[PDB]
RNA sequence: GAUCGCCUGCCAGUGGAAGGCUUUCUGCGUUCAGUCAAUCUACGCAGAGUGAAUCGGUCCCUAAGGAACCCCCGAAAGGGCUGCCGUCCGAUGGGUACACGAAAGUGACGAAGUUGCUUUGACUACAAAACCAUGCCUCUCUCUUGGAGCGAAUUGGAUGAUCGGGCCGAGGGCAGCGUAGCGCCUCUUCCCCUCACUCUCCUUUCUCCAAUAUGAACCUUGAGUCAUCAAAGGCGAGUCUGUUUAUAGUCGCGACUCUUGUCAUAGUCAAGAAGGUUGAAACUUCCAGGAAAAAACUUCGAAUUGGGAGGGCGAUCCUCCCGGUGAACUGACCGUACCCCAAACCGACACAGGUGAACAAGUAGAGUAUACUAGGGCGCUUGAGAGAACCAUGUCGAAGGAACUCGGCAAAAUGACCCCGUAACUUCGGGAGAAGGGGUGCUCUCCUAUCUUUUGAUUAGGAAAGCGGCACAUACCAGGGGGUAGC
C-alpha cells in the first residue's frame, strides 16, 4: 500500500515527530488495520524514541499479536520486565487471545491472573464473553457475570450485545427484552446504536422491533451526521419493514454526507435494491456510479452482473463484464462463478466446464484459494454423467475431479460414487479402480466389482 | 523560571491575575496593584508579594514582559500574552 | 551498619600483555609473616576452583636474524657461503572452511586540511470546530390581501376625467445574522447478517535546568509481486448540441473533450522484505622517496561425481561436451583463577623507586593543563596525650629595599584573554609576547548573527546606561624585564 512508502520514505527523514503525531498514527493504522506499517514504526520510532508507557507497552504487545504472531506475541510479553506486566499487558493477552480462539491458555491465564489478584477489566470479560459465543458455549456467560456482580464491574453495552447474542443461541428472545430492559434499570447506560443493532441483528428473525430500529437510526445521526456504521448489520433489515421509502429514503439521506459515496456504501445498498428487485432503479445508480468513475473496480459491476445472471441476462450481464475491464480493473473469482452458475443452471456442459475450471486456476483466488467451496459439483456431474451422454465418463472424471483435485481429494464423496456409478457409461477403469483408493461406497462397490 | 510561590492557591490565584489582565489590558506595569486592588482579590498581600506571583506567572507562561519604551523612558508592559 | 573523608587522562578507576604460579574462593586455626595485643589476612592446615568453530595461542607464510646442505677456507677446534633452488624466525600480514599450479596482487612515508569525533524522545487526559442546529429576526419555495398613486386620451392643446396600469399592509417560511454545540476516511470483506482493542498531562513543582535509551552509513546478491512496452493499428464516456420523436418520450451525433487499456506472447524492472560488506578511510602538499611471502583472495589449468549425449559399431566400460569440482554434520589440542602503577612484577623488605599499550560520566576551562564531584575504588595496617627548645615544610609581617653575601642562591614578583602602541640592531627571516599602557564583574536594552535544537527566543560580541564590592583572568591555573662584554 501507498502507506508503506509514505512512511519508509518519512523513516529517512527530519523535523523529529512528536510521539502524540505517532500515537494518533497508530491508532490511525490500527483501525484501518495496518498492523504491518503500524507496528514497524512503533519499533523504529522506539529505537530513537524508547521510552514508551506501560499502556504504550500494551499497545505494542497487541500489535505484535495481532500481526498474526501470537508466538512472538507471548515471547515478548515474557521478555517484558515483571514490572512492566500490569493489568493492561495481561488484558492485551487476553483481548489477543479473544480472536486468537485459544479458550485453553485464555483459561489458564485468566485463572492464574484471578490467583494474581489483578483485576480484569470490562473489556476483558467482554472479549472473554466472545470467545465463549464463537467457542459455542455461549450459554456460560451468564454465570460469569454473576460472578462480575460478586466483583463490583459494570458490564457494559458491549457486554449487553453480546448478552444479546448469546440468548438468541437459545432462542431467549424474553430474555433479550429483559437484557433491553436492564439497559435503562441501570444508570450506567449510556447505550449506543450498538444496543440497538445488536437488538436488530436477532428481530431480524421476525421483525417486532421497528420502533426500535429507527432508535438505532436517532442515537446514529446524533453520534454522527450519518456514518458507516448503519449499514452493514442492516442489509437485510434494508430488506425488512420500510422497504420502499426507509431504504430510498436513507440511501439519500447518506449520500448527504455528499462525497463521492463509497463503494461500500453502493455495495450495501445495491444487493439490497436487487433484494427488492427494482432493477431500473439498480440500473440508474449503477449508470450515476461509474459516471462517478470512482473505483468500481469490481464492487459495484459484480453485483448487477449477477443480477443479470441470475435472471438469465446473460448478453446484458456480459457487455458489462467484457466492458469492466476496457476502463478500469479486475473480476473477482466469484465474478466468474456466478457466471458458471447461470451456465450450470442452464445446463451448458462444456462451456460451464471451462469457465469454472478458468475461475479455479486463474489468480482469482479469494484469501489465496479459490477453490469452489460448495458442493456445486452434485450438480456438475449431474450434468456430465446424468445428461445420459456416455462421454460423460471420461471426461467427467479427467476434468471434473481434475478441478476438484486442485485443493483436496477429501469432497469426492459424491466425485468417487459419482464416476463408479457414471460407467455405467463404459467399464474400461477396473485399471483405474485401484489408483480409486481413499474410500468407497458400499452398495456402489457394486457398480465397482461389475468392471472386474 | 523558580521563584517562590505557594502551592495549589497559587493557580486559583494566578488565574484571578489573568482574568484581570485578558479583561484590562497589557498597560498593567506594576502599580497593577490598583487594578489587582479594584477588582480585587485577597490572595495578595503586598506589592512585593505581587511582582512575585507576577514573575511566577510569566515563568509559567502565563504573562510576558514586554518593551514600548518612549523617549529615553524605560517603561515596561505584562502583557497577557496572546 | 552508619556519619566523615581521598582519588576520577601515570601513586589509587575498567579490560588486560610482560611477569609472578595458588597468592582466588570455601571451612578450621593463629606456631611462623604482619614493623601491634591480630579472633584478621597476600599466614599454617583442610577443600574447591579456570569450560569457548569464533577470544588468545596452535597453524600458513616471511623481516631483523640463527643455523642445514653443497661449496670455500683454515694445525685441531671451527670460520666463511643463503640461492644453488631447503629449515627455523613475530612486535608483521592470513583466521573459519579442500589440495594441486600459472597471470593479478598482498603492498605501505611524513605533514595538513575533510571524516571519527553519536543523537532521540518526553505528554493534543483524548482532539479539533463544519454540520446543521438553533434560536433567532429576516422574507417571500409561495400571496394575498385592499390601498394608493399613476399613466390613459383629446385631434390637432387647453383639455376631461377611468382602464391599462399599479406600491405598501396584514399573514405565511423561505435564500441574511447570530445562537447551542459538535465531530466528515476509504472495510475494494466479495460480502456485510453484532463487535473488543478502548486501556495516556485538563490536576500539578521536581526537563525548580535531569533520567532513560541508542551506538555506524552504502553497495553488492537472489528470489517473489506490479508496472513495464514487447505482446497488437483494436474504446468508451461525458461535453457540446440538430431538432422532436410524443404509447411518454429519448431520438439523434455533427463535432469536441477526457481519460484509459486487452487479446496471450514475454521483455526490463521499480517498490517492498532476507544476506557479506565500503566507513576502519579519503584528498592535497612535499622529499629523507617510504617490507616480504603461490599466504589468502580473483580469475584460468585440471578436477571427478552427475548428465546427457557418444553416432555408439571399437567392450572401447571408452569418446565430446555439459555440470559441479568443498557445499550439510563436523570443527581437536593448549591458555582461561587471581595482581597486573603493585602488599603478589624488577628493587634482599607488605620499600615514597622502575614497569608497553587500550578505555575515562559532569561543571569551568581552547586545553587530557588545572580545581570540585558522582560512579567505581581507598582511608595508606601504630596509636592516645601535651601543644617546650630544635629541625623540616608553609601563611603573614611595619619602615626600609640587595644594605646580605663569593654571587639577589633562595624567596618574591610578573603571568591569562582583548585592545593600544613597540626601540637599537640586521644575515631584512627576525629582534617582538620587544619595552611601555589600558580594558576584564554582573543587571536591562538594541542591534547584530544565528538558530532550527518549531513555535521566536535562547548563547556570544559589541554598542550604552546603571548596580555593588577595597578588590571583578577575584580562588586554581598562569613569562620578571631592560642595558652591555666573553665564549
Amino acid at each position: 500500500v501507498k502507506v508503506r512508502q509514505q512512511l519508509n520514505q518519512f523513516l529517512k527523514g527530519t523535523k523529529h515527530v512528536f510521539k502524540w503525531e505517532v500515537g494518533d498514527t497508530i491508532k490511525k493504522l490500527r483501525n484501518r488495520g495496518l498492523y504491518y506499517p503500524a507496528l514497524k514504526l512503533s519499533e523504529v520510532m522506539e529505537e530513537r524514541g524508547m521510552n514508551k508507557t506501560v499502556s504504550d507497552q500494551a499497545i505494542h504487545l497487541d500489535l505484535v499479536a495481532k500481526a498474526r504472531e501470537i508466538t512472538a506475541g507471548e515471547n515478548y510479553f515474557v521478555d517484558l520486565p515483571e514490572t512492566s506486566k500490569t493489568e493492561l499487558t495481561y488484558g492485551s493477552l487476553l483481548n489477543c487471545y479473544c480472536k486468537e480462539l485459544l479458550t485453553e491458555k485464555a483459561e489458564g491465564l485468566l485463572n492464574k491472573m484471578k490467583e494474581l489478584n489483578i483485576t480484569p477489566s470490562s473489556m476483558s470479560y467482554n472479549s472473554l464473553m466472545t470467545l465463549y459465543t464463537k467457542t459455542g458455549e455461549t450459554e456460560k456467560v451468564p454465570a460469569m457475570i454473576q460472578e462480575l456482580k460478586a466483583e463490583n464491574v459494570m458490564p457494559d453495552s458491549y457486554t449487553y450485545n453480546v448478552w444479546m447474542r448469546a440468548l438468541a443461541a437459545t432462542n431467549d428472545i424474553s430474555g433479550v427484552e429483559r437484557v433491553i430492559e436492564e439497559m435503562n434499570r441501570d444508570g450506567r447506560v449510556a447505550p449506543d446504536w450498538t444496543t440497538y443493532s445488536n437488538m436488530a441483528s436477532i428481530y431480524v428473525d421476525a421483525g417486532l422491533s421497528q420502533k426500535a430500529e429507527k432508535a438505532l437510526q436517532e442515537l446514529e445521526m446524533k453520534n454522527t451526521q450519518r456514518d458507516f456504521t448503519a449499514y452493514q448489520f442492516l442489509i437485510t433489515l434494508y430488506g425488512r419493514l420500510g422497504k420502499l421509502t426507509e431504504v430510498y429514503r436513507i440511501w439519500r439521506s447518506l449520500r448527504l454526507a455528499i462525497p463521492k459515496t463509497s463503494n461500500v456504501a453502493y455495495l450495501n445498498m445495491i444487493q439490497v435494491l436487487v433484494k427488492l428487485n427494482d432493477l431500473p432503479g439498480a440500473e440508474t445508480l449503477f449508470k450515476e456510479w461509474q459516471a462517478n468513475c470512482s473505483t468500481y473496480d469490481i464492487r459495484i459491476v459484480n453485483v448487477l452482473i449477477g443480477a443479470y445472471a441470475q435472471e438469465g441476462l446473460i448478453q446484458k450481464a456480459n457487455e458489462l463484464k467484457e466492458k469492466a475491464p476496457r476502463r478500469g480493473g479486475k473480476l473477482n473469482a466469484k465474478t466468474w462463478e456466478i457466471f458458471m452458475d447461470y451456465y450450470v443452471k442452464s445446463g451448458d456442459m462444456a462451456r460451464a466446464l471451462e469457465c469454472m475450471s478458468k475461475a479455479v486456476s486463474i489468480g482469482k483466488g479469494d484469501g489465496g484459494k479459490w477453490l469452489p467451496s460448495p458442493e456445486t459439483v452434485r450438480a456438475l456431474m449431474s450434468y456430465f454423467e446424468q445428461k445420459k451422454d456416455v462421454n460423460g465418463a471420461e471426461n467427467l472424471l479427467e476434468i471434473l475431479k481434475n478441478g476438484t483435485d486442485n485443493i483436496g481429494a477429501e469432497i469426492f464423496e459424491p466425485l468417487i460414487r459419482t464416476y463408479a456409478a457414471a460407467g455405467k457409461s463404459h467399464p474400461a477403469m477396473r485399471r483405474r479402480l485401484k489408483m480409486e483408493n481413499v474410500e468407497v461406497n458400499e452398495a456402489t462397490k457394486k457398480l465397482l466389482d461389475e468392471v472386474s | 523560571i523558580n521563584p517562590k510561590v505557594p502551592i495549589q492557591e497559587a493557580y486559583a490565584i494566578s488565574n484571578s491575575l489573568y482574568d484581570l489582565f485578558k479583561l484590562h489590558g497589557p498597560l498593567s506595569v506594576p502599580n497593577t496593584w490598583l487594578r489587582a486592588q479594584e477588582a480585587g482579590v485577597s490572595g495578595l498581600n503586598s506589592k512585593t508579594h505581587m511582582k512575585l506571583l507576577l514573575k511566577w506567572m510569566r515563568g509559567k507562561k502565563m504573562l510576558k514582559l514586554i518593551c514600548n519604551q518612549v523617549g529615553s523612558s524605560k517603561k515596561f508592559f505584562h502583557t497577557v500574552l496572546p
